[PDB]
């Protein structure tokens, strides 16, 4: 139990430090909003599993339902990305500068 | 004539028969002449446990009646 | 108050509308032939698609 | 002894597979007016033998702009799926009791469809990726409405495993029940093996072939075999979930009878629809299935969950 | 809560299932289902500052109880110093610790 | 016996598969092409022989030139067959692909497609009878029973 | 253990295929054989450009749909409740939400392909 | 099988490491579903199996989508795999070793604290109703439909929003 | 506006019978006699141990055996 929280912990770190650095492509960093999500679902799940508390293993659903909600609310803006820049690379994202 | 659609339509047959009955079999000679239990619930895990324990032998399916 | 750094900026449009270069939109490019087993032996028919 | 039931369930069913692509050749060969296959053997029964090692011997490709690692990881997928769905089938006894056979077999099915995807965008050619895209297509129409079809099924089977099934069909087949799910749940089944008249992942005429147009030799015969294995699946699906056999505790060969007869007569119709059937433009599978099955579906599914309630019927969970 | 509308109108939308002690579906009571209780109403009443210091023996059971540290370290001394006989020639295991033990239904 | 008993038997399986199972590549060039279909169609029935067609070049192992080979188709028909996976083998039915045929004296036609590829099997007519085109296949299948290839290995 | 055992071994036999088939062969590779395939005619461009998809729309609500497939699936163990009222009359909520946003996007000619 | 657990969790690592990586969204999006198989192992060993099953099938579905848009606009000529740019890989490689010395330096400094490589195994399960018989992760998450209704109520009109929201986006 | 659904009948059956399917999934709980029964078959279900009250003498109803003739009776669904 210990050992896999703290590896769950540490592969969510990653996976924010992954977002917080970016690289180019705007859906990478998507992902890895992605990741963060899965690591916070199964750390979330194995709590409620391990204290035997079903009454709160609704919440890991709902954590599902609104990070997919999130991805497809990020996957229109990264149509419209690609619509006016041509691409997704986030170079481009630079026009309120001034 | 269509006939000739039945031969391989046999060996396709006693080929999908064979999986059922061979998988059915080795439950029951594996466990003893009863078919495989089933641990849908942690009821019967336990029940199943509480066999192996009393059996003497270690394997579940060896039952004990009232002789015992 | 500028600076060496900002010197290049340029003030905002008026309308947040930005005059950007035109994207050149390219569309693939598709032999659809001559072996094809819809091109009827020899047709060369090279598509245009978008999508 | 485990593994002597791992080879009584696999080496069979990949018999059946290779035995599955003669019938269809030569039930649509007599029903095209031909005798189809004829000469390989006595009534053709080595044709399929024949094809495996001309297959299997024929050189193996890479061509210089493929990812090789999806391009060779790819086909080994689809047959693995392909083999491991048939494990929590019970006919009548399963391989692997899983409480949720069900659930099982949509996930292991959905990640099927990545094979096909990864084949296409490795292959690094037009076809391929089309392929790959309009199996994109087909996954984003069937997924959808299967999921429901099994639910509003499952409303009155009272459980996800399969095992569950035989025993609420003791006397009667779901399909009268829920015929009008099981017509979906076909034509749904149809589409997902990307079988005709859905033949839109690798339509011959429209693409030379989808994503397997750059595999040839053994991959090719891999991505063959996962084909018609999950055919084969698919149809023995059916026959469990609807088409009930008949379970009587002490005579279980009768049920493997009775399902294989059931599943055989399905694989054919499978075919027999292939002859009969021209084919969907993938726009046009995608609007039949969201603009008319998925509003059916979703009203039954509603009526489905009515129905346990005003006729004080729910199922016994275990 | 900043607007105590639920507690105004007296429904409770999100306000049963908070801790571990709260109703569980088909009374499953979950891990630490007393020491929770014991917690929360030693806590109840007064409030959260004089909580932190008054039920401490509480909450640190029910930590314990939770987390389960001290357990953990107990389990692994025992273990330790049990390799430390072994390699030196000191102690032999049970024969139930061994494996072979008279089984009890 | 001997090993080369075995390696004969052997040969024997691998030839035996190939013969039995060879898939022509969907190549149609002229009117030859009808006479191809017709063979296709169900009085005679290639599918009988084992003989299916498939799109794909990468997925063939006979290309059956039927028809004239133009200058400017010559290209794709040699990079087609080049694209073919090994063992490959080539069927030149009519005359305009076994010689120039009508057209050979033309400016645009390439007299022969033996000239861009190598043939096997050459098979005559304008346009051969399906009939024809059916006995060049059982020809091809012959030269593939005869292959001595593994054996060819093991003396080597 | 079982599970296991039987995918192992479904993966290993996979993979025994693909080594046979790329290890019995005879090979002989040149750059011809190797290159890509169009029809005859070499490539006019790669393979990897965008390829815009008309179906974006239908793609996210496929996203929507499948969380919402998600919130129906517990149904089975649900329909055992005690509150039978509450629950059916929360999945017919559901369902009527889940149809009417079809209806939406429908009516908003979403379902349709951009052109 | 009692480094199991352990062992998944560390792949799971390994594989959020390579998203983290930022590779090409298409081998991002392969090593996402290597990843959702990974937690669904640790759910089920954990004992859940509705949850784990879920995972897989939601993130199926998404990384599907996902596929379809980076090929559709997040594509290069030259797409980046792992091994493309020496930086990613050796970051990669690094990410394994580095971990791997501070699982080892946790495991000395303090040997129970948070990692216990001995005794790895014993503390995974806590308690079972042995006797129970609805205990699966099923039953709690159908409370939604009985108990926790407030929570269906807003996850579900988070979804209807949804889709007006991505319309009017797209629009 | 008859003519309205009869043309709808006619040439998009799919949403008609979806509607109406709809409406009767609506209707018939309340119509239906047998509604009342399903959740006292789901308490019926009998899925944890039933504990036993101490006898303080102030209990007439809850019965002392199994068998006695006091406390819940399920002959309503033995002959439902
Ligand atoms: C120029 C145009 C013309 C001449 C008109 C001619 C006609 C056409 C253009 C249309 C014709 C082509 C088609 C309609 C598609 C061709 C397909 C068909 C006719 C029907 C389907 C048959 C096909 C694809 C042949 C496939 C046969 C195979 C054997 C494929 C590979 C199958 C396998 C490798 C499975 C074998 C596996 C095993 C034997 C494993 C056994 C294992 C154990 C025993 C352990
Ligand atoms: C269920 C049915 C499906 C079964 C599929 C499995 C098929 C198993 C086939 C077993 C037969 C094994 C022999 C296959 C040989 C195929 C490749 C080939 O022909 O090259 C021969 C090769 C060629 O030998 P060679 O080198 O002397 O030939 C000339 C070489 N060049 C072209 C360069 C001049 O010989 C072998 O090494 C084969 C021995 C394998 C043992
Ligand atoms: C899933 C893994 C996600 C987490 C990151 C994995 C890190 C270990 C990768 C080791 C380095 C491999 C590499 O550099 O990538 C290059 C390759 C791309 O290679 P390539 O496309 O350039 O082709 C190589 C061509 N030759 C041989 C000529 C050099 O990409 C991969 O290796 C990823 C393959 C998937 C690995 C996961 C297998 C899981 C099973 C399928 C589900
Ligand atoms: C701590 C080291 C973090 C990893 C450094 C990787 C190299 C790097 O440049 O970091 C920033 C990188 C963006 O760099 P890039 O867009 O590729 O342009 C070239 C810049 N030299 O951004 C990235 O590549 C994302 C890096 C995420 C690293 C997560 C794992 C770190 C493991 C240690
Ligand atoms: C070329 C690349 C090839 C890649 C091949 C990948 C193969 C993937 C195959 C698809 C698998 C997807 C579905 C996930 C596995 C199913 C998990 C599951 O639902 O059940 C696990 C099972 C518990 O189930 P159950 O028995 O019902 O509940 C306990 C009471 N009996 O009991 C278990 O806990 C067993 C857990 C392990 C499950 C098998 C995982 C094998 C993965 C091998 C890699
Ligand atoms: S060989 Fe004769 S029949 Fe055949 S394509 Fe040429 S002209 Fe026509």
């Amino acid at each position: 139990m210990p050992s896999t929280f703290f590896n769950l912990t540490m592969a969510f770190s990653l996976s924010l430090l992954g977002t917080l650095m970016f690289r180019s492509h705007l859906m990478s960093t998507l992902l890895c909003l992605e990741g963060m999500v899965l690591s916070l679902f199964i750390m979330t799940s194995v709590t409620s599993l391990n204290s035997n508390s079903m009454s709160s293993m609704p919440i890991p659903i709902t954590i599902l339902v609104f990070a997919a909600c999130e991805a497809a609310v990020g996957l229109a803006l990264l149509v419209k990305v690609s619509n006016t820049y041509g691409t997704d690379y986030v170079q481009n994202l630079n026009l309120l500068q001034c | 004539m269509w006939f000739e659609i039945l031969p391989g339509l046999a060996i396709m047959g006693v080929c999908l028969v064979i999986p059922g009955v061979s998988t059915a079999y080795i439950h029951k000679f594996t466990n003893g002449g009863k078919e495989k239990r089933v641990a849908r619930v942690q009821y019967q895990w336990y029940l199943m446990e509480r066999d192996r324990r009393i059996s003497g032998v270690n394997r579940y399916y060896v039952s004990k009646g009232l002789e015992n | 108050y500028p600076s060496k750094e900002t010197a290049h900026w340029k003030p905002p449009p008026w309308n947040d509308v930005d005059i950007l270069k035109e994207k050149a939109v390219t569309n693939m490019t598709l032999n659809f032939g001559p072996q094809h087993p819809a091109a009827h032996g020899v047709l060369r028919l090279v598509l245009e698609l978008s999508g | 002894m485990f593994f002597i039931n791992i080879l009584t369930l696999l080496v069979p069913i990949l018999i059946a597979m290779a035995f599955l692509t003669l019938v269809e050749r030569k039930i649509l060969g007599y029903m095209q007016l031909r005798k189809g296959p004829n000469i390989v053997g006595p009534y053709g029964i080595l044709q399929p033998f024949a094809d495996a090692m001309k297959l299997f011997m024929k050189e193996p490709m890479r061509p210089l702009t493929t990812s090789m690692s999806l391009f060779i990881i790819a086909p080994t997928l689809s047959l693995t799926l392909a083999l491991s769905l048939w494990v929590p089938l019970p006919m009548p006894h399963p391989l692997i009791n899983l409480n949720l056979g069900i659930l099982f077999i949509l996930a292991t099915s959905s990640l099927s469809v990545y094979s096909i995807l990864w084949s296409g965008w490795a292959s690094n050619s037009k076809y391929s990726l089309f392929g790959a895209l309009r199996a994109v297509a087909q996954t984003i129409s069937y997924e959808v409405t299967m999921a429901i079809i099994l639910l509003s099924v499952l409303l009155m089977n009272g459980s996800y495993s399969l095992q569950t099934l035989i025993t609420t069909q003791e006397h009667m087949w779901l399909l009268l029940p829920a015929w009008p799910m099981a017509m979906m749940w076909f034509i749904s089944t149809l589409a997902e093996t990307n079988r005709a008249p859905f033949d839109l992942t690798e339509g011959e005429s429209e693409l030379v072939s989808g994503f397997n147009v750059e595999y040839a030799a053994g991959p090719f015969a891999l991505f063959f075999m996962a084909e018609y294995t999950n055919i084969i699946l698919m149809n023995a699906l059916t026959t469990i979930i609807f088409l009930g056999p008949l379970y009587y505790i002490n005579l279980p060969e009768l049920y493997s009878t009775n399902f294989m007869m059931e599943a055989l007569l399905l694989s054919s119709t499978f075919l027999w629809i292939r002859a009969s059937y021209p084919r969907f433009r993938y726009d046009q599978l995608m609007h039949l299935l969201w603009k008319n099955f998925l509003p059916l579906t979703l009203a039954l599914c509603m009526w489905h969950i009515s129905l346990p309630i005003f006729t004080a019927g729910v199922p016994p969970y275990m | 809560p900043f607007l105590d509308i639920q507690k105004k109108l007296g429904i409770s939308l999100d306000r049963h299932f908070m801790f571990l002690s709260a109703e569980q579906p088909y009374k499953n009571a979950a891990r630490c289902h007393a020491f929770e209780k014991e917690w929360i109403e030693c806590a109840h009443g007064i409030g959260g500052t004089r909580a932190k210091k008054e039920c401490k023996i509480e909450f640190d059971d029910f930590e314990e109880c939770l987390l389960r540290y001290k357990t953990m370290r107990r389990m692994h001394d025992i273990k330790k110093q049990r390799e430390k006989l072994m390699k030196e020639g000191k102690y032999t295991p049970p024969p139930h610790h061994s494996g072979r033990e008279e089984p009890r239904p | 016996s001997r090993a080369e008993y075995v390696v004969t038997k052997l040969d024997d399986l691998i030839n035996w598969a190939r013969r039995s199972s060879l898939w022509p590549m969907t190549f149609g060039l002229a009117c030859c092409a009808v006479e191809m279909m017709h063979m296709a169609a169900p009085r005679y029935d290639m599918d009988r022989f084992g003989v299916v067609f498939r799109a794909s070049p990468r997925q063939a192992d006979v290309m059956i030139v039927a028809g004239t080979l133009t200058n400017k188709m010559a290209p794709a028909l040699r990079k087609v067959y080049d694209q073919m996976p090994e063992p490959r083998y080539v069927v030149s039915m009519g005359s305009c692909a076994n010689g120039g045929g009508y057209y050979h004296y033309s400016y645009s036609v390439v007299r022969g497609c033996d000239r861009i590829v190598p043939v096997d099997i050459y098979v005559p007519g304008c346009p051969p009878t399906a009939e024809a085109l059916l006995y060049g296949i059982l020809q091809l299948q012959r030269k593939i029973k005869r292959e001595q290839k593994l054996k060819i290995w093991y003396r080597r | 253990m079982n599970l296991y055992t039987v995918i192992f071994i479904n993966i290993l036999l996979s993979l025994t295929l693909i080594l046979v088939a790329f290890w019995l062969p005879q090979m002989n590779l040149y750059s011809e054989k190797a290159n890509p395939y169009e029809c005859g005619f070499d490539p006019t461009s790669s393979a990897r450009l965008p390829f815009s998809m008309k179906f974006f729309l239908v793609a996210i609500t496929f996203l929507l749909f499948d969380l919402e497939i998600a919130l129906l699936l517990p149904l089975p163990w649900a329909i055992q409740t005690i509150k039978t009222s509450t629950m059916m009359i929360m999945a017919f909520i559901l369902v009527t939400i889940l149809s009417l946003g079809l209806a939406y996007e429908w009516t908003q000619k979403g379902l349709e392909w951009t052109e | 099988m009692n480094n199991y657990i352990f062992v998944l969790s560390s792949l799971f690592l390994v594989g959020c490491l390579g998203l983290a990586l930022k590779p090409s969204p298409i081998y991002g999006g392969l090593g996402l579903i290597v990843s959702g198989f990974v937690g669904c192992l640790m759910v089920l060993g954990f004992g859940g199996s509705f949850l784990g099953l879920m995972v897989f099938l939601i993130y199926l579905g998404g990384m599907l989508v996902v596929f379809g848009y980076t090929t559709a606009m997040a594509t290069e000529e030259y797409p980046e795999t792992w091994g493309s740019n020496w930086l990613i890989l050796g970051f990669l490689v690094l990410g394994v070793i580095m971990e791997v010395f501070l699982i080892c330096v946790l495991n000395y400094y303090d040997e129970v604290g948070v990692i216990n490589l001995d005794g790895l195994g014993d503390w995974l399960m806590y308690e079972v109703d042995d006797v129970g018989v609805m205990l699966e992760g099923g039953i709690g998450v159908a409370a939604m439909y009985s108990c926790a209704t407030w929570m269906m109520v807003v996850a579900g009109w988070s979804l209807f929003a949804g889709i007006f929201i991505i319309i009017e986006i797209t629009r | 506006i008859s003519a309205f659904l009869k043309n709808a009948w006619a040439k998009e059956p799919v949403l008609v019978v979806s509607f109406s399917v709809w409406g009767l999934a609506i209707i018939m709980p309340m119509i239906s006699p047998y509604t009342k029964y399903a959740s006292m078959i789901n308490k019926a279900t009998p899925y944890n141990y039933p504990v036993p009250v101490r006898d303080d003498g102030n209990m007439p109803d809850v019965p002392s055996h199994p068998q006695d003739p006091l406390g819940p009776s399920l002959d309503w669904l033995k002959n439902l």
